[PDB]
C-alpha cells in the first residue's frame, strides 16, 4: 500500500512537470516560427522594392544610351 | 486500557470537541482541566479518555489540512483542556480531495501526527486502541484520515481501530464530488478499522426537521445529536459498572464476520422535565426515527444488538421491555447468532435528562447506506464527471472502480446473511 501511495504522488509530480515542459516547448516553437515569417515577409518586400531600384537604374541607362 | 483519540478535518475536529466538552461535564472535569465531580464514579475511569496538578487533559489529537477549524477548537470553551501540542494542523487545506489527503497533501503532516499518537501511545499503560473522527466525504478525514488508520495499524496492529464516520447525503451536501470521497473511504474503512459507527448527516437532519421540528437545522444541530450518540456508546468505556465494556469485547460480541462492522447508532429521549419510562425509552431507542443511521431495520435483520440504559431506573423492568421487543420482534432477529441482544445500564443519567438509552445494531439494513453511496457513485462514474480533480493527483480510474466493486460486495454480503 505504501508504494501505490508514492507512485501516486510522483506521478502527479510528473505529470505536472510534463505539462509545463510541453507549454515551454510550443510557446518556443510558435516564437521563432512566427519570427522568421515575419523577418521572410519584411526581406521579400526589401527586395521587390531593391528590384524596382534596379529597373530605375536601367530606365536611366536607356535615356542615356540615347 | 487507554483510548488514543483522533479527530481529523473539519466536521471530525467540531464533533470530537463536543464529545469532549460532553464527557468532561459528565466526568465532573471543567475547561482548566480541574476535576470537581461530587462522585467518585466519575474518577474511577477517567483515564479511559484522559490523562493526568490533578488536572485530567484530554487523549485526543487533532488533526487538520488547515489551522482554522483547529483555531475554533481552540477557541472553544474546552479548547484550553485540548493539550496544545496535541494540535497538528498545515495550511495547505485538501480541496474537498480524498487524494490530496490520502496521496498528495497529507502524506506531509500524516508523519507529524503519527509522532504525537506514538508519544501518547508511549504514556498509556495498557494502549486499548484509538478512536476516530471523521466525515468519509470530504478531504482531510475522508482521506487523511484513512490513511492515518493504515499508518496507525502498521505501528499498532495489535490495537483495536473504532472510527466514527459521517456519512455524507444529499440533504447535507458540500460538493457534488462528496460521494467519490465516500466510496474511497468506505473501503479504507471495511479493511482497516474493527468497528465503524456510521452516523449518516442525512438522518440527523431529518430527525432534527421532522421529529425535533427544525425547519433549518444547522451543523450544531446534527452534532448535538452525534455528540449524545458519541457519550451513549462510549458510556460503558467511560463509566464502571457491571459491563466494563472495552474496544476488543465490543468488537468480539457484535461482529460476526470481519468487513461486517459497521452499526446503526440509535438514541432515545431525542431531545424536557418528563423522564421517559422505561417502556418509552425502550420503544423509541428500536425506533427507526431515533437511529442517527438512516436505514430501516424492518428491511433487515438484527446480527447483533447492545444497548444501555444511564439514568435511575427500574432494572427489572428495563430486562421485561427488552425481552418484549426482542419477542414481538423476533423475525428481525437473526437465529444463527443466539442471544444476539443484550443490555446494560448505568447509574449516572447523560447530561440534562432524567434517564436515556443509546442503541448500538449490526443490522443487514445497513446495506441500505451503501447502496446510497454506490448509486451516487455510479451516477458520476458513468461519465467520469469531476474525475480530472483526483487524476490529477495522480489517481487512476481503476482504483476508483476497485473502492465502486468492493463496496458493491459489502452490500452483497449483509444481503447474504439477512437472507
Ligand atoms: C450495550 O452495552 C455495551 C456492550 C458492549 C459489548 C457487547 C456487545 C454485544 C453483546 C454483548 C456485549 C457484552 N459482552 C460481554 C463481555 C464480557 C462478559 N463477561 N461475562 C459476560 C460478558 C459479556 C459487553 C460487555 O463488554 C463489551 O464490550 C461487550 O451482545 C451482542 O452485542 C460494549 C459496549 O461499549 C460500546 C457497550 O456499551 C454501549
Ligand atoms: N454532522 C456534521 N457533518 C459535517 C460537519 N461538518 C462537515 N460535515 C460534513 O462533512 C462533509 C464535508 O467534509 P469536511 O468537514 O468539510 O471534511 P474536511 O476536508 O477534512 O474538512 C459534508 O458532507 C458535510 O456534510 C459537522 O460539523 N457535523
Ligand atoms: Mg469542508
Ligand atoms: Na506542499
Amino acid at each position: 500500500k505504501r508504494e501505490h501511495e508514492r507512485e501516486v504522488i510522483q506521478k502527479a509530480i510528473e505529470e505536472n512537470n510534463n505539462f509545463i515542459k510541453m507549454a515551454k516547448e510550443k510557446l518556443a516553437q510558435k516564437m521563432e516560427s512566427n519570427k522568421e515569417n515575419r523577418e521572410a515577409h519584411l526581406a521579400a518586400m526589401l527586395e521587390r522594392l531593391q528590384e524596382k531600384d534596379k529597373h530605375a537604374e536601367e530606365v536611366r541607362k536607356n535615356k542615356e544610351l540615347k | 486500557r487507554e483510548i488514543v483519540h483522533i479527530q481529523a478535518g473539519q466536521c471530525g475536529n467540531q464533533i470530537g470537541a463536543k464529545f469532549w466538552e460532553v464527557i468532561s461535564d459528565e466526568h465532573g472535569i471543567d475547561p482548566t482541566g480541574s476535576y470537581h465531580g461530587d462522585s467518585d464514579l466519575q474518577l474511577e475511569r477517567i483515564n479511559v479518555y484522559y490523562n493526568e496538578g490533578n488536572k485530567y487533559v484530554p487523549r485526543a489529537i487533532l488533526v487538520d489540512l488547515e489551522p482554522g477549524t483547529m483555531d475554533s477548537v481552540r477557541s472553544g470553551p474546552f479548547g484550553q483542556i485540548f493539550r496544545p501540542d496535541n494540535f497538528v494542523f498545515g495550511q495547505s487545506g485538501a480541496g474537498n480531495n480524498w487524494a490530496k489527503g490520502h496521496y498528495t497533501e497529507g502524506a506531509e503532516l500524516v508523519d507529524s501526527v503519527l509522532d504525537v499518537v506514538r508519544k501518547e501511545s508511549e504514556s498509556c499503560d495498557c494502549l486499548q486502541g484509538f478512536q476516530l473522527t471523521h466525515s468519509l466525504g470530504g478531504g482531510t478525514g475522508s482521506g487523511m484520515g484513512t490513511l492515518l488508520i493504515s499508518k496507525i495499524r502498521e505501528e499498532y496492529p495489535d490495537r483495536i481501530m473504532n472510527t466514527f464516520s459521517v456519512m455524507p447525503s444529499p440533504k447535507v451536501s458540500d460538493t457534488v464530488v462528496e460521494p467519490y470521497n465516500a466510496t474511497l473511504s468506505v473501503h479504507q474503512l471495511v479493511e482497516n478499522t474493527d468497528e465503524t459507527y456510521c452516523i449518516d448527516n442525512e438522518a440527523l437532519y431529518d430527525i432534527c426537521f421532522r421529529t425535533l421540528k427544525l425547519t433549518t437545522p444547522t451543523y450544531g444541530d446534527l452534532n448535538h445529536l452525534v455528540s449524545a450518540t458519541m457519550s451513549g456508546v462510549t458510556t460503558c468505556l467511560r463509566f464502571p459498572g457491571q459491563l466494563n465494556a472495552d474496544l476488543r469485547k465490543l468488537a468480539v460480541n457484535m461482529v460476526p464476520f470481519p468487513r461486517l462492522h459497521f452499526f446503526m447508532p440509535g438514541f432515545a429521549p431525542l431531545t424536557q422535565y418528563r423522564g421517559l419510562t422505561v417502556p418509552e425509552l425502550t420503544q423509541q431507542m428500536f425506533d427507526s426515527k431515533n437511529m442517527m443511521a438512516a436505514c430501516d431495520p424492518r428491511h433487515g435483520r438484527y446480527l447483533t444488538v447492545a444497548a444501555i440504559f444511564r439514568g435511575r431506573m427500574s432494572m427489572k423492568e428495563v430486562d421485561e421491555q427488552m425481552l418484549n421487543v426482542q419477542n414481538k420482534n423476533s423475525s428481525y432477529f437473526v437465529e444463527w447468532i443466539p442471544n444476539n441482544v443484550k443490555t446494560a445500564v448505568c447509574d449516572i443519567p447523560p447530561r440534562g435528562l432524567k434517564m436515556s438509552a443509546t442503541f448500538i445494531g449490526n443490522s443487514t439494513a445497513i446495506q441500505e447506506l451503501f447502496k446510497r453511496i454506490s448509486e451516487q457513485f455510479t451516477a458520476m462514474f458513468r461519465r467520469k464527471a469531476f474525475l480530472h480533480w483526483y487524476t490529477g493527483e495522480g489517481m487512476d480510474e481503476m482504483e476508483f472502480t476497485e473502492a465502486e466493486s468492493n463496496m458493491n460486495d459489502l452490500v452483497s454480503e449483509y444481503q447474504q446473511y439477512q437472507d
